[PDB]
């Protein structure tokens, strides 16, 4: 099949049930071992008298793709409309997954993944309090920039960094529809890594855990327009889409709540949620 | 019969032979011809001298010594003195043309150092003194090897010549990209560069300008030990090829 | 009209975009195409042309010279002896970063494929030697002896007739690309230069002479993800 | 070069709509999500079994 | 090939390596003589035994379209609203590659440059201070004329020029997508020279340089809108898009950083940068 | 030019929309594609999977 | 709606731009074609047109009276004697400048082509004489002395029953266009004339008389990058 | 008078999709990048030689 | 209805790109500019001559 060849698919439906008779027999569909490692196959027709149902229910939401394909928040950084002098006049983040609650426990669901990504941006504006919040002041425009991992790191809000004369960089006016990217699968390796147990230096040493791999770059974040009398702050809404999606080695989802982007820690919670009795209504 | 060392060109009544060459390049992989009716402009009937204007001119040569930082020559202005091709381009508005460079330095067994030939299109060199601009005199001295510095100054309008820079804001390690040889005492006494008419516009001025420059770059230095030869030159001569001149008129310059 | 309902995206602009637009000159006639010698229609076959490395990197007074781009070799220097040693990082290293292979590297964050460094011997003509060539994967460590260095991927070089010899260094990683910038995962590993046996010469001869590096890409060679180089920048606009 | 396919419609009461695909991009990451393969194989996690497991069978004999 | 039809590419994948055994023989594939101009095109497999795999990798984005191809800016220039008394009510520039350093590396990296361009620009506005800053200001529109080597300078932000019976402009109204146009191959030669190792006259002087050539006339900028009480001042970027590219005589990368728009000027760089010792790890 | 008439829903952003957007990395090389074992294509997969239940749940 | 995505140059007015657009008047009865002579489709048939050049051009007195448009020519006139010289920059200097072809030129920027200056004797049907017809190439400077021009590309005009002599001046030039304004890199040399015997005379005839000259635009010309013209202006409406 | 044309995709595990172009202007200027043509030729760089340097032999004799 | 025209492109070293046209409204006049038609006769004003002028011949005889 064609992950990135999105109209052409595979219709398959649920199994029905077939219509079950009374038995009294040496066979025995029920009776196994869980030793094994194997899970029962087990149909309600081998336990009861079953009738005859046609399920026309389809798996389609539960799909990698229908799962991982809506588009969720992945972090939102904050921005100043100033110059060379103001520190907060420009912004950036690293790209990251694990920063965010709930889109990483969806990721984290699998250990490998392959995707391309449809990634959106909300870019919101507000007026600061000012004698001057006044101001007669004209739509902003903004400018978001990748810089991938090698590049040079815009130092203040106006440097030649901001040229982008290899650098990707979407510029913005206000008012208008949000922007929005296509991304490839940008990886080194044949498929994203959710996971690493392992190490960055080969002495078994240096950084742990899958931080060593995901090396994404990074988007920085500035106002192109000139600064008002009165200050604006921004506020940029960085959104993630999954689309294309493979997916490997499936995993126990997420029992206890994040601490770290950085690492995969977590303190011991309970396996489930505590209950009146063992008999129970 | 025939080993790959030895090499005869003959060109108009010229021939050089060497017994110690290493191939030899044809610049960008393409050998000098005349310019066809598809790509000319010039409407005039040109005039091509053939082998009075395409034959072997000699320039100064100049002594490599081991501290010598290096040289260059520039094309077509080094020839506006040799013979009937300084003449023609002379009279002559426009003129275009290819070349047979030949760089000729022998030493001995007992000798060590390696220079690189190079023929650099367009190398537009850097004024010394940034602020200022560079002028003629000091960007080229005809059929005289104009010196790389290892000085990094010079006087009133004189180019950065600075070695390692290659006098055109680079890193002269990578000269190598550009139509080249070496010649490194051990291995050859000659280089030999067939360059192509390299350049934006069909025709050009011969005097205005200068569509490539020659230089030679000593990477290891020259040296030899106790009393054996201190004397060592490098000399380069230059044959014209497929040479033509449209736009006649009187003798030329102002 | 036309029931058009626009997207996500409408009326931004994308850098990397690629669509078409109106001319502000229309029907003009432009110049004539004519043929010009040495096309270049990828930056790879630059890469691929050999450049020399500075290896002899030691100091700023040399680095601001020629001296740079030779690496001293002498006579009567002992057998298992070391000329010169470094990590292989195309692109981020010193000794091969600002070649015209390190120098289109710095374009792009990822890398891949063979590299080939070409030693050529600029000793005389009368002299003589042997050294061996050694490239060591990651995981082990820089090869401190010549039988560290012997274990790895090597040539041992007989200098003769054929002036120069060309050490190939094989693409081995776990990865099909590299970063272009230095990274713990992505890390190539050591080239490493020693004397095999020595450098031999006659009587009024001199004893030092000098070896010279030139690195390129070799036909396997590849990159990836576009960026802006650090080499190049400004404070200003120039007048 | 335009792709007609099948839109998601439902179990009928005892049917094929179509609906239009031209890709406006010179690069496959730019096309819609591949919502429609309802392929699936629980196989190699329910049953990763070297010796075929008959479920009328008993598992130890 | 045609530069000018997109859609009509070439696939070509990098070469695979092919397996190699063990060798005792007169053929020398890694003993060659650099002097003579030449590449060494050895592979792995002539010095040591490799294994045969498959590389199904493209050298894409190295291509000089994909390269160059990428929208960078190359110049801003600034303008208040005004009357005919006020100089700064109007801008213009001089078209130049030149202004900028990262644009001019990429493109300097080859001698003779062939290709169409896309002007893509950015014209942002802020309010001035003043007493009267609270003023209703309307949608401000912009001009963007193009005057050719040879046509009427504006000598004010109201002249006569600004009428562009023949000149080409662009009228730009605020909040709107940014302006763009696409530029044939505009030279006089049969390719744009990025370097002019040559004179401006015939008797070896007058100006040095690539100046020479590229005269391609220049971009004057205004405010449509009469000026409300207090001023407000816009600010044009300037971006080029090189498409439909062919490239000649590849160049050694700048080391040196640019002094002058005007000229090559350098003042001499190290050779590359220093370490601690020829033998490093 | 072509008379379009926008429609409801122009310029909104709907997190479940499935529409074509450029891409800002143009004519990419990805990365070969290559097997790995235990490949998850549907959710339903992993709950037609064995867990064992918490049925003794009586305390915390 | 159809999801359209409105891409950079939206909603702009490019002065240059060819959309189509709405008629204010639908199925409005276009008065019917008739045929009117003289049909202009090119502005090169224009500049293909002789107009008489002011040659004359020394004063303000004589630029503003028909003196502008007659070269004086005498009788004993000796033999080397120049008859007047200047460079062609066709469009951008004085004597050629403001003609049906300069005029053309200056609504652009770039020209090529060849010129024929067709000159025309109106002496004394009873008076005779041979001219050197003029044009150097650049490079060299201005042709000082006859010899100089000989030199160059030339025509030697023998006046008698064909009133009229053209030179033709041949595209010779680095490039494939020149620039309409005068630039120092697309210089395009000098057109010159010169006695090359005398104009002779009987008797009661006239000693001075006068030659006068045409100039258009040959087959192979044409012109680029369009633009506003220098030559005409205004500070305010005109009502 | 519409133009049909390849993705740029990538290798699969051991594919072709397409696009659509129509050019709307009548300038051949305001087409799209010329993206798509990994052409090259590093001969003249690589190897602008007169006599054919064969890799097996030795460079000089 | 569409129309299928030719694109200007330029002379190429030693092509055919196409464009397409609808008319969108119903009165010719709010049609595309006629750019495209390079025809010319000189003629007219450069030789109205009753009698034709051959020029290897002399004008006056
Ligand atoms: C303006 C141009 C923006 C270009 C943005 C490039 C963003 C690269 C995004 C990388 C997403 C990586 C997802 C990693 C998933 C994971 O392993 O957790
Ligand atoms: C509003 C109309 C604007 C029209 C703008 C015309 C711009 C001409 C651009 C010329 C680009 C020249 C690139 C030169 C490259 C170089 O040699 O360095
Ligand atoms: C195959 O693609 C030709 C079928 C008819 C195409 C109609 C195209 C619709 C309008 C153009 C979309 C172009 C996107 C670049
Ligand atoms: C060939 O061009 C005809 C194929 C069908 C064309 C569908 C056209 C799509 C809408 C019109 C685009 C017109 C651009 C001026
Ligand atoms: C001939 O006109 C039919 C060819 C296909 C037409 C595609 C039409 C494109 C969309 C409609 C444009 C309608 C303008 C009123």
């Amino acid at each position: 099949g064609d992950v990135q060849n999105a109209v052409e698919g595979a219709m398959v439906r649920v199994a029905d049930t077939v219509q079950t008779s009374a038995t009294n027999s040496e066979r025995v569909p029920n009776l196994t071992a869980v030793e094994t490692g194997h899970t029962s196959q087990a149909v309600p027709g081998d336990t009861m008298q079953t009738r005859h149902v046609i399920n026309n229910h389809v798996r389609s939401e539960s799909t990698i793709e229908n799962f991982l394909a809506r588009s969720a928040c992945v972090f939102y950084l904050e921005y100043k409309t100033g110059t060379k002098e103001d520190s907060n006049s420009f912004n950036n983040w690293v790209i990251t997954t694990r920063r965010v609650a709930q889109l990483r426990r969806k990721l984290e669901m699998f250990t490998y993944l392959r995707f391309d990504m449809e990634i959106t941006v909300v870019i919101t504006s507000s007026q600061d309090q000012s004698t001057s919040q006044n101001q007669n002041a004209p739509v902003l425009t903004h400018q978001i920039m990748y810089v991938p991992p090698g590049g040079p790191i815009p130092v203040s809000v106006d440097d030649y960094s901001w040229q982008t004369s290899t650098n990707p960089s979407i510029f913005w006016t206000e008012g208008n529809a949000p922007a929005r990217m296509s991304i490839p699968f940008i990886s080194i390796g044949n498929a994203y890594s959710n996971f690493y147990d392992g190490w960055s230096h080969f002495s078994q040493a240096g950084v742990y855990g899958f931080t060593t791999l995901n090396n994404m770059g990074q988007l920085f974040f500035r106002h192109v327009n000139k600064p008002n009398p009165a200050a604006i702050t921004s506020v940029a809404r960085i959104y993630f889409k999954p689309k294309h999606v493979r997916a490997w080695v499936p995993r126990p989802p997420r029992l206890c709540p994040y601490i770290n982007s950085t690492n995969v820690n977590f303190e011991p919670k309970p396996v489930t949620e505590v209950r009146t009795n063992i008999i129970t209504t | 019969g025939y080993s790959d060392r030895v090499r005869s060109i003959t060109l108009g009544n010229s021939t050089i032979t060497t017994q110690e060459c290493a191939n030899v390049v044809v610049g960008y992989g393409e050998w000098p011809e005349y310019l066809s009716d598809n790509e000319a402009t010039a409407e005039d009937q040109p005039t091509q001298p053939d082998v009075a204007t395409c034959r072997f001119y000699t320039l100064d040569s100049v002594q490599w010594e081991n501290g010598s930082p290096g040289w260059w020559w520039k094309f077509p202005d080094a020839l506006r003195d040799m013979g009937l091709f300084g003449q023609n381009m002379y009279y002559h508005y426009l003129g275009r043309a290819g070349y047979t460079i030949h760089v000729q330095c022998n030493a001995s067994k007992f000798h060590q150092g390696c220079i690189l030939v190079v023929c650099v299109p367009e190398a537009e060199m850097g004024s010394a003194q940034t602020s200022g601009v560079v002028n003629y005199e000091h960007i080229s001295k005809g059929e005289i090897a104009s010196r790389f510095t290892t000085t990094t100054t010079a006087e009133d309008h004189g180019v950065q010549a600075a070695v390692w820079n290659a006098g055109m804001g680079v890193g002269v390690g990578n000269l190598t990209i550009f139509p080249h040889q070496w010649i490194n005492l051990r291995t050859n006494n000659s280089a030999t560069i067939v360059m192509p008419y390299v350049n934006s516009v069909p025709m050009d001025n011969m005097y205005r300008h200068h569509n490539f420059t020659l230089m030679i770059i000593p990477f290891v230095p020259l040296d030899f030990s106790a009393g054996a030869s201190t004397y060592v030159p490098i000399t380069v001569t230059v044959a014209p090829m497929c040479a033509e001149y449209n736009g006649l008129r009187l003798a030329g310059h102002q | 009209g036309l029931p058009t309902m626009n997207t996500p995206g409408s009326n931004q602009f994308l850098t990397s975009d690629d669509f078409q637009s109106p001319s502000a000159m229309p029907q003009f006639d432009v110049t004539p195409e004519m043929h010009i010698p040495g096309e270049v229609r990828n930056l790879m076959e630059i890469a691929e042309v050999d450049s020399v490395m500075p290896i002899n990197n030691d100091s700023a007074a040399k680095v601001s010279s020629m001296e740079a781009y030779r690496v001293e070799l002498s006579t009567n220097t002992n057998a298992g002896t070391q000329v010169f040693g470094f990590q292989l990082n195309p692109g981020a290293e010193s000794v091969m970063n600002r070649t015209l292979m390190g120098e289109i590297l710095n374009y792009y964050a990822h890398w891949s494929g063979s590299i080939k460094i070409t030693f050529v011997f600029c000793g005389s003509a009368m002299t003589t030697g042997k050294f061996l060539l050694s490239y060591a994967p990651p995981g082990a460590g820089a090869p401190k002896t010549r039988k560290d260095a012997m274990l790895g991927t090597h040539v041992v070089w007989d200098v003769g007739l054929q002036s120069s010899c060309v050490l190939c260094i094989p693409w081995i990683s776990q990865t099909h690309y590299r970063f272009v910038e230095k990274d713990p995962y992505t890390n190539a590993g050591f080239v490493t230069c020693w004397y095999q046996t020595s450098v031999v010469s006659p009587a009024s001869n001199q004893p030092k002479c000098y070896m010279m590096c030139m690195v390129s890409a070799c036909n396997d060679f590849s990159v990836r993800m576009l960026r802006d180089t650090k080499f190049i920048e400004q404070t200003s606009f120039y007048q | 070069g335009a792709q007609v396919s099948t839109q998601k419609t439902g179990a009928h009461e005892t049917s094929i709509i179509h609906y239009t695909n031209i890709n406006y991009y010179k690069d496959a990451a730019s096309n819609s999500a591949n919502r429609q393969d309802f392929t699936q194989d629980p196989g190699k996690f329910t049953e990763p079994m070297k010796d075929v497991m008959i479920k009328t069978l008993p598992a130890l004999n």
